[PDB]
RNA sequence: AAGGCAGCAGGCGCGCAAAUUACCCAAUCCUAAUUCAGGGAGGUAGUGACAAUAAAUAACGAUACAGGGCCCAUUCGGGUCUUGUAAUUGGAAUGAGUACAAUGUAAAUACCUUAACGAGGAACAAUUGGAGGGCAAGUCUGGUGCCAGCAGCCGCGGUAAUUCCAGCUCCAAUAGCGUAUAUUAAAGUUGUUGCAGUUAAAAAGCUCGUAGUUGAACUUUGGGCCCGGUUGGCCGGUCGGAUUUCCAACG
């Protein structure tokens, strides 16, 4: 993955795996892409990562009732005030990007 | 056929009439009658120093309506008027009357350039400095 | 008043800029060699769009002319000595078949990784450039050696580095100092 | 949008329907709505029978 | 009474625009009555991002989370296949610099050597322009609201700005990168090669006519050797045509 084995296994040899990333640069990770398949050929309905049951109620007090507001907690993780918004109870499909910048920019270790 | 002269014996008249058609192109005219050191107001040269008289506001032609801030220079070495524009924000201000500031070309060889009517100038120093140090604030102008 | 220096640039800038297809055509030749920029890419183009510039010359002119016979061999022997023409590949038709891959193969900052000791092509890059490898007798600190056909059996540890024997340097000849000072006594 | 309406009209193709049609209306991915239509097979939308082999 | 730096160094001025009032005859050579003297010729050093060459800003390791697809599944699991985020640690190597020395040199400086010091994110910290298209790289966030401004060109901005001002992230070249003017390619948009002229720009209203440019056809085949035919026969093989060989010369 990261220099565990892509050094040790280019003894000599400088081909295995030197194919191109899929090429955005800057629009956000794939760490659906796979599940964006699923959902396409699944010719019924499936629930998509329903709630946020508690890390919802716990974290919004942890990060935000400690000094902050949420238009301050969007501005530095650089989304819009309402996606804090349905962070804060319920109401969201939880993607991982948006989820990791809240938790490296207040530190609450609940994932 | 072909409406030019072929013969082995005819290259006279090939050289002469290239030479008549030669003055229907833009730049070998300007090249061949000096009408940069006659006509242009710098003197054939990249940039000059001048003297700034006024502030002016002149008016964004159609689609746009802003204002654009530009002054009015009197250059050292000709004496000559020209309106040069005051790039971005905040760069009036730091532009006064009798800073002597330095010209440079607009960008398009003698035209003027975007929504602004008859500016064919830009100003790159101020007071001696830069405008680029004076709005990153890498540099401060001189007590004048 | 004094005669002048010749001298003359060694690359050249590609005519459009911004491609997909040049500007990740870099993924060899800059990761999988281990380059500083794109200028040590574009020297290499350079010599070798100098190369078929006098191939195409001579091609021209007739078969058995002495200025073909002559400027021929001496193109072909001068490529082969280094190693990027291959030991029978000796025509003008294949100089102009030469790529740029089989000229960052000769460098010596990737000569010095396939003979062993190396464990990365630009492990050998911060080795090379640290004073550690000699050709011959002659230590070298160039990556863009580009090594002849008989120097690949003196590519070695030079006599001076640390790892080539002579008293290890002063990384661990103060780092053994300071247990001495607290052990020793 | 279009891949998930393309894959509800082959479904209802697939089911052994005559024609079926999924009109998707509002703003797409820009400020000002659109109204995207696909559409395989026919349809009849016209009278009685309308009432009878029609499903909205 | 005295003068002539477009000699060397320097100053003022002019400007967009250009270095030290330094050291020496040791090299290159010159002159003289001449081996010795003299030489701002010339050389050495200082200033010097004009151009040009080479190529530092790190290299090996160890350590982890969070998913998603599929498979088997008890449901608690693996067992692959891939997606992102780092984050804490270790010994090794080196010169950028500070310098005994020696070397270099007319004497020095610097280079090339080299004792002694000289790396853990705080530094010994790389910038310059860009991210709508041309043209590589964000429909991420905050501010503004046809204002400020951007924008070579098309365009952006009038209350959800992928284009301004910012933060983050990313792209390009890299000790260099942007801007201005000129010039060359692009430009078969100067066309001899090689343009176009009915309607896009362009056939003089028409004819004569000197220079200029251009101008129908016609005037004999000695060296030899190998190859193809075309005539001339010695030769028909054959039921009016069918193969070619030895020999001329016929080009």
């Amino acid at each position: 993955r990261s220099q565990g084995q892509i050094n040790a296994a280019r003894r000599q040899g400088l081909v295995v795996s030197v194919d191109k990333k899929y090429g955005s640069t800057n629009t956000r990770g794939d760490n659906e892409g796979q599940r964006l398949t699923k959902v396409d050929r699944e010719t019924d309905i499936v629930k998509p990562k329903k709630l946020d049951p508690n890390v919802g109620r716990a974290i919004s007090r942890a990060r935000t009732d400690k000094k902050m507001s949420q238009k301050d907690l969007a501005t530095k993780i650089n989304e819009k005030p309402t996606v804090v918004n349905d962070y804060e109870a319920a109401r969201a499909i939880p993607n991982q990007q948006v989820l990791s910048k809240l938790e490296r920019a207040l530190g609450v270790k609940l994932r | 056929g072909k409406g030019k002269p072929r013969g082995l014996n005819s290259a006279r008249k090939l050289r002469v009439h290239r030479r008549n058609n030669r003055w229907a192109e833009n730049n070998y005219k300007k090249r061949l009658l000096g009408t940069a050191f006659k006509s242009s107001p710098f003197g054939g040269s990249s940039h000059a120093k001048g003297i700034v008289l006024e502030k002016l506001g002149i008016e964004s032609k159609q689609p746009n309506s802003a204002i654009r801030k530009c002054v009015r220079v009197q250059l050292i070495k000709n004496g000559k008027k020209v309106t040069a524009f005051v790039p971005n924000d905040g760069c009036l201000n730091f532009v006064d009357e009798n800073d002597e500031v330095l010209l440079a070309g607009f960008g398009r060889k003698g035209k003027a350039k975007g929504d602004i009517p008859g500016v064919r100038f830009k100003v790159v120093k101020v007071s001696g400095v830069s405008l680029l140090a004076l709005w990153k604030e890498k540099k401060e102008k001189p007590r004048s | 008043p004094r005669a002048p220096r010749t001298y003359s640039k060694t690359y050249s800038t590609p005519k459009r800029p911004y491609e997909s297809s040049r500007l990740d055509a870099e993924l060899k030749l800059a990761g999988e060699f281990g380059l500083k920029n794109k200028k040590e890419i574009y020297r290499i183009s350079f010599q070798l769009s100098k190369i078929r510039r006098a191939a195409r010359d001579l091609l021209t002119r007739d078969e058995k002319d002495p200025k073909r016979l002559f400027e021929g061999n001496a193109l072909i022997r001068r490529l082969v000595r280094v190693g990027v023409l291959s030991e029978d590949k000796k025509k003008l038709d294949y100089v102009l078949a030469l790529k740029v891959e089989d000229f960052l193969e000769r460098r010596l900052q990737t000569q010095v990784y396939k003979l062993g000791l190396a464990k990365s092509v630009h492990h050998a890059r911060v080795l090379i450039t640290q004073r550690h490898i000699a050709v011959g007798k002659q230590i070298v600190n160039i990556p863009s050696f580009m090594v002849r056909l008989d120097s690949e059996k003196h590519i070695d540890f030079a006599p001076t580095s640390p790892f080539g024997g002579a008293r290890p340097g002063r990384v661990a000849r103060r780092n053994a100092a300071r247990k001495a000072e607290a052990s020793g006594e | 949008i279009r891949r998930a309406a393309y894959g509800v009209v082959r479904y209802v193709m697939e089911s052994g329907a005559k024609g079926c049609e999924v009109v998707v209306s509002g703003k797409l991915r820009a400020a000002r709505a659109k109204a995207m239509k696909f559409a395989d097979g026919f349809l009849i939308h016209s009278g009685q029978p309308v009432n009878d082999f029609i499903d909205t």
